């Protein structure tokens, strides 16, 4: 019989960004 | 066997932030949650060494280690 | 049985007297009672910020089920701490966790609410591999558990209210932060803890003090979790002190010395005066054993009495006749009024230490710990605070006004007398340039860290953009430098106690001011991220130059008073009436003269002195030649640097012109003569 | 169908207006500050939104909420 | 604490202005296209600030810098 | 076996910064918090090789490493 074995499980996670105007 | 020893050991750990989030796996264990009671109740004297950068970004995520 | 193999018994632990008798939380532990006498939902989880004592109501819990003044319903259970650590830390195999976590609910089950289960770190449950939630959540709502679990606030929201059928399987319990009275009667029972274990004594001003000051100064951790670490701490390092001594280890410095002197000279009289010290220094000694065996004296028969205490309230859950009466009647009036003898015997005899922990003492917890210069006016830096004004005028000449009044910031912060609401000085320079404004700061600086440029230098001169908010503050969540957080904020928060220059800040687009209006008005500021930072430990000092034609055109031949008030006039016509009345005070400079010309030539030739003593070169200067530099380096409109252009060109071009000629030689006074109208360098 | 007490309050500079509010936090929880006081001169952008309240998933920092 | 020199050159155009400093670098380095020339003559907006100095936390470009 | 080597041995890496980011797994541990104490030290005798954006990118990030 064998066991469960551990994992690694690499994850991730995203940005926004913001654009900006200029009033004149 | 830490506690096998009475206060003998002070322990040491450099980069403590490799400690949060260390070994979280299919059970999320973390070494955190395994060190926190020892922690709380001073059994251990555990002395850390972290960068004034990772000690915000990686320990002061995990409030409870704080 | 998996209970003697994966728990902790509590109630073994309290029953064997190794925890905290909690005072308080008396409508938690009720709400806790409340809540595991039901029928369905039989869970409650404590809920609170991590600190405010989440393990002290179970345990304080435990110690009432060891005191029995529970309600009825729950006399005679079982308090388990359920460990995660070894239930995950057998599974290797296939299915041991599960089985391991199947037996436990099964033997839980054999007897039938006889034991409360105690999940500590509830969130360390959930991740096991379904696994370990799905296994639990039939069992949960079903009564045959009576799981209190205690975990966090944010592992709440993160790691339950994800799966949120795990959520309506408890009952939060919602542990306050307590409040500052109740953290006093918190303290004088763990007082009486800590004087159990760290043979000291500890003062009720020093109670008041560790409230009051963990209360105010610090933000980061909470109540009663930091007054506990002042006092604890304050505890350890009184126990350093009389471990240790001063006075002993410069009488031990003076002997190895003359005992070195004496050993090379062999007129002599070193033999008698080393026979003097070391009598001196073995009475130093043994009056500093007698002092130290007093005090352990004095704690034995106080830990001695804290025992008949303990044993007599293990009579009192026994019921031992004689024992009663025989333990108080004797025991506690003999040892109490020899405590007090060795305590009277202590204020008698120790001359050379402290056995208390004051107010002194966690005021200098407080300010090594921090960094927030609270501790008492000890005596050379009271010396070097009188000598505020001494010392500013070494690098800022003139210009008394202001002066006057960082002397008054400085003071009004250290003497503790300043509003806690507030910073110490929200300061605004004005005047035309060349006069000393970022040279005052710098002062400061220098003053109060040895060290220049070590303050939290924001420059203004960025802020024209409607954006550059975002820079100082934060970047606010979802966007990219969210992760970094701020320049302000953060290195006011590594460092509670600086100087925030605002060098040049009229050039903002006025909404970095609607951010200094929080700033100056009650001194929290909130980042990026959410968790603010207090500034009540800071100069927030500001300069800028918006009456130049103002001091240029009236310094002479007006006040001090109609002056501010004029310049005053002009800032409402550029600042925001918002603003200027959050302001400490609006100092005006003033166009400098010729004395302190003059003394700015003698600073910047002291300076370049050694500047060329680094070079290994020595100068002296004709007073003629000061006459060239004074009125070379004179004008109204510009202020200073004209002196110090005049000083670099005439000055440095010709000299160093000189040096990498290898004209010069190391070893010659470099002697500044002159000409006709130029400095000549004579080698001789 | 409201939340209790939806006030504006205007006036001249330097009034007691912040201080009314303290005073309410002082009377109804005894304590000066506490109160949630989220300061309407750090949201001068569009994103400031994304401060206060929070972030739509998958992004940064959606998982501390707001 | 200053720079090592700041100098305002003046004149009309065609003098040798920019040969004095490209001089310089061609001295200094033996290179033309080794210095740094911000043509400051673009920057008839309030922007580009913005893109010497960097933009913000928040913005665009933002791991770049100026 | 680096330390087997007796100080014989010359490490070369190229692209350092994949190294940084080799093993970050989330909640793991990567090579950067692994060759932070054999550097230190040294006996480790490392080589690097970048380019110079990506170095400031990436290496840069992590100070002690740095
Ligand atoms: N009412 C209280 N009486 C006595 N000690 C208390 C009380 N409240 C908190 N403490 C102390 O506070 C410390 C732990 O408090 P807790 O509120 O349990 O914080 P914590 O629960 O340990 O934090 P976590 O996140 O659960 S590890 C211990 O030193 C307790 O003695
Ligand atoms: N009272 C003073 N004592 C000594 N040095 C001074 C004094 N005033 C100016 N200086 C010198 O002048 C320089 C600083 O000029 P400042 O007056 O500080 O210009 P500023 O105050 O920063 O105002 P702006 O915004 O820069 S024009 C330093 O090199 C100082 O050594
Ligand atoms: N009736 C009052 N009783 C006591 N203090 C008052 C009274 N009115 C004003 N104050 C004081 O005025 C100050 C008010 O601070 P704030 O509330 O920030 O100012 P505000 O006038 O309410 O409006 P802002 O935000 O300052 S423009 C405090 O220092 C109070 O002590
Ligand atoms: N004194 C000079 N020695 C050598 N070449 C020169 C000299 N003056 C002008 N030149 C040449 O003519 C060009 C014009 O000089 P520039 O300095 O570029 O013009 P300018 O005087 O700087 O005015 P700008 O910069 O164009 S607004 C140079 O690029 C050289 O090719």
């Amino acid at each position: 019989a064998a066991a469960a074995a551990a994992a690694a499980a690499a994850a991730a996670a995203a940005a926004a960004a913001a654009a900006a105007a200029a009033a004149a | 066997d830490l506690a096998k020893q009475e206060g003998n050991v002070i322990l040491f750990i450099d980069a403590l932030h490799t400690m949060v989030g260390a070994g979280k796996a299919d059970g999320a264990m973390d070494a955190g949650n395994m060190l926190k009671p020892a922690l709380a109740r001073g059994e251990l004297h555990c002395v850390g060494a972290t960068t004034l950068d990772e000690y915000r970004q990686y320990i002061e995520k995990d409030a409870a280690l704080e | 049985q998996a209970l003697k193999k994966y728990t902790i018994d509590l109630t073994e632990r309290a029953e064997q007297g190794k925890l905290d008798p909690v005072i308080g939380r008396d409508e938690e532990i009720r709400r806790t009672i409340q809540v595991l006498q039901r029928r369905t939902k039989n869970n409650p989880v404590l809920i609170g910020e991590p600190g405010v004592g989440k393990t002290a109501i179970v345990e304080g819990l435990a110690q009432r089920i060891i005191n029995g003044e529970v309600p009825e319903g729950l006399k005679g259970r079982r308090v388990l701490a359920l460990d995660m650590g070894a239930l995950v830390a057998g599974a290797k195999y296939r299915g041991e966790f599960e089985e391991r976590l199947k037996g436990v609910l099964n033997d839980l089950a054999k007897q039938e609410g006889n034991v409360i289960l105690f999940i500590d770190a509830l969130h360390t449950m959930v991740g096991a591999g379904m696994d370990a939630g799905n296994m639990l959540k039939p069992a949960l709502a079903r009564g045959e558990l009576h799981c209190v679990g205690a975990t966090t606030l944010d592992e709440y929201r993160q790691y339950i209210e994800k799966d949120a059928a795990l959520e309506r399987r408890f009952q939060k319990v919602f542990v306050a932060e307590p409040s500052v009275e109740d953290t006093i009667a918190i303290l004088r029972g763990l007082k009486e803890r800590y004087e159990l274990h760290h043979h000291v004594q500890i003062t009720d001003p020093a109670i008041v003090a560790a409230a009051t000051l963990s209360h105010r100064y610090i933000a980061d951790r909470q109540l009663p979790d930091k007054a506990i670490d002042l006092i604890d701490e304050a505890a350890s390092s009184i126990r350093m002190q009389i471990d240790s001594p001063e006075e002993l280890d410069r009488l031990d410095r003076r002997i190895i010395q003359l005992k070195l002197e004496q050993q090379a000279l062999m007129l002599d009289m070193l033999n008698e005066e080393l026979s003097d010290k070391e009598r001196q220094y073995s009475e130093l000694e043994e009056e500093w054993k007698a002092e130290k065996a007093s005090l352990s004296g004095t704690q034995t028969i106080k830990a001695e009495l804290e025992q008949a205490k303990i044993a007599i309230e293990q009579a009192r859950r026994v019921g031992d006749l004689a024992r009663m009466s025989e333990l108080q009647y004797g025991k506690i009036p003999e040892l109490e009024k020899q405590l007090e003898a060795a305590t009277q015997l202590e204020g008698k005899t120790m001359r050379l230490l402290r056995n208390k922990v004051t107010d002194a003492e966690i005021a200098e917890v407080l300010a090594r710990w921090t960094g927030i210069p609270v501790s008492r006016m000890m005596e050379s830096e009271r010396e070097k605070l009188l000598r505020m004004e001494q010392e500013l005028h070494h690098r800022v000449i003139g210009q008394n006004e202001a002066v006057d009044a960082v002397s008054n910031a400085i003071r009004r912060s250290r003497a503790g007398l300043a509003d806690p609401n507030r910073p110490i000085g929200s300061f605004l320079f004005l005047g035309p340039t060349g006069v000393g404004k970022t040279e005052l700061c710098k002062a400061l600086a220098n003053f109060m860290f040895d060290s220049d440029e070590a303050m939290v230098r924001i420059d203004m001169s960025e802020f024209m953009e409607k954006h550059s908010v975002s820079r100082l503050v934060g970047a606010p969540p979802g966007y990219v430098g969210y992760e970094e957080g701020g320049y302000l904020t953060e290195a006011v928060r590594r460092r509670p106690y600086s100087v925030i220059l605002l060098d040049a800040v009229e050039k903002a687009h006025p909404d970095v001011f609607n951010i200094l209006l929080q700033v100056l008005d009650d001194g929290r500021l909130t980042d990026g991220q959410g968790r603010t930072v207090d500034f009540r430990n800071t100069v927030v000092i500001m300069t800028s130059n918006l009456g130049s034609d103002l001091i240029q055109e009236r310094f002479g031949e007006l006040d001090y008073a109609h002056m501010k008030e004029l310049v005053l006039g002009v800032v409402s016509h550029n600042f925001r009436p918002e603003f200027i009345n959050r302001i400490d005070e609006v100092v005006v400079f003033h166009p400098l003269g010729e004395q302190h010309i003059a003394s700015i030539a003698q600073i910047q030739l002291k300076r370049l002195y050694k500047r060329l003593e680094e070079r290994g070169y020595e100068i002296h200067i004709s007073d003629e030649a000061l006459k060239l530099l004074s009125e070379n380096g004179y004008d109204p409109v510009y202020g200073a640097r004209p002196l110090k252009r005049a000083i670099q060109q005439q000055i440095e071009n010709p000299l160093a012109q000189q040096i990498l000629s290898g004209e010069l030689v190391p070893g010659k006074v470099i002697r500044l003569e002159v000409n006709e109208d130029r400095i000549v360098a004579v080698q001789h």
